[PDB]
């Protein structure tokens, strides 16, 4: 697979390849998203979920949320990609988490990035100051927090105020990934992904992991593409049989715009190449990634 | 408010 990468890098064709993907990508209708009663539920007016793969709230009032189920049949994993919640969609976001039985949330943006507000503060930052979402009958409490240098893992308790059932949700927050940019290194990315993997949040007995950033297509797309490719490599039991480009086009049947720059696509290759070492049998490269990540202090 | 800004 490194052959294909070494060539593109010498030829400098990354932007041409990325443009090729945009041209070939699926184009399905988004009628529910464009209804006028849903205008205030969309963060960006050029980013919408397809009708056929959108998540529906179990709600009679309005079942709409800007979120898409990305079901990778062959890799046998599902992801929910969504926009960073808005002040009025925090209750819907956690309604979705609950109804879809998600166990993990991956957040790849910061609440404020280069000036502009990218996301609402949708989870509690202090144990003693829990959030109640009255519109959706949910209560959310911070339980503990594991702060590392470039990411933080929080343990949250989601309580359904109707039934008093409670569930534990793991929140993985990547703090050093700029909008329209890439991670510092494949090591810090893969260390983050394997932390998510190790938690069990991606296990198929749970509902789909929820992944978001600002729009839920760029950094969110990079994260899900790398994970699925490494899944395919392991399942087929053949590294260089995985075509990153075809996998990304498959994902874009479920949500528009996944992977937002040509450099994010280059990084995706770089990350799958580096991750192949673990899949091939070098299980100890994982501890290497942890060291190159500088996750302590 | 457009993603392609």
């Amino acid at each position: 697979m490194e052959k294909e990468f070494e060539q593109i890098d010498k030829s400098g064709s990354w932007a041409a390849i990325y443009q090729d993907i945009r041209h070939e990508a699926s184009d399905f209708p988004c009628r529910v998203a464009k209804l006028p009663k849903n205008k205030n539920r969309n963060r960006y007016r050029d980013v919408s979920p397809f009708d056929h793969s959108r998540i529906k709230l179990h709600q009679e009032d309005n079942d709409y949320i800007n979120a898409s189920l990305i079901k990778m049949e062959e890799a046998q994993r599902s992801y929910i990609l969504t926009q960073g919640p808005l002040p009025n969609t925090c209750g819907h976001f956690w309604e979705m988490v609950w109804e879809q039985k998600s166990r993990g949330v991956v957040m790849l943006n910061r609440v404020m990035e280069k000036g502009s507000l990218k996301c609402a503060q949708y989870w509690p930052q202090k144990e003693e100051k829990e959030m109640i979402f009255e519109d959706t009958n949910l209560k959310l409490t911070l339980i503990s927090e594991d702060i590392k240098s470039y990411y933080t893992v929080r343990q949250l308790e989601l309580e359904n105020l109707t039934t008093q059932e409670t569930r534990e949700i793991l929140h993985f927050h990547y703090t050093t990934w700029p909008a329209f940019g890439v991670p510092e290194s494949p090591a810090s990315f893969l260390n983050f992904l394997f932390k998510v993997r190790e938690s069990g949040s991606l296990s198929p007995e749970h509902g789909p992991v929820v992944v978001h950033c600002s729009a839920g297509i760029g950094r969110s797309g990079t994260f899900c593409l790398a994970d699925t490719c490494l899944l395919l490599m392991d399942k087929r039991k053949d590294p260089s049989s995985v075509d990153i480009k075809k996998v990304l086009l498959e994902m874009r049947k479920f949500r528009m715009g996944l992977i937002a720059t040509a450099d994010q696509l280059r990084f995706s290759y770089l990350a799958v190449i580096e991750g192949a070492k673990f899949i091939m049998g070098d299980s100890s490269v994982q501890d290497q990634w942890k060291e190159l990540s500088h996750e302590d202090l | 408010e457009y993603y392609k800004v």
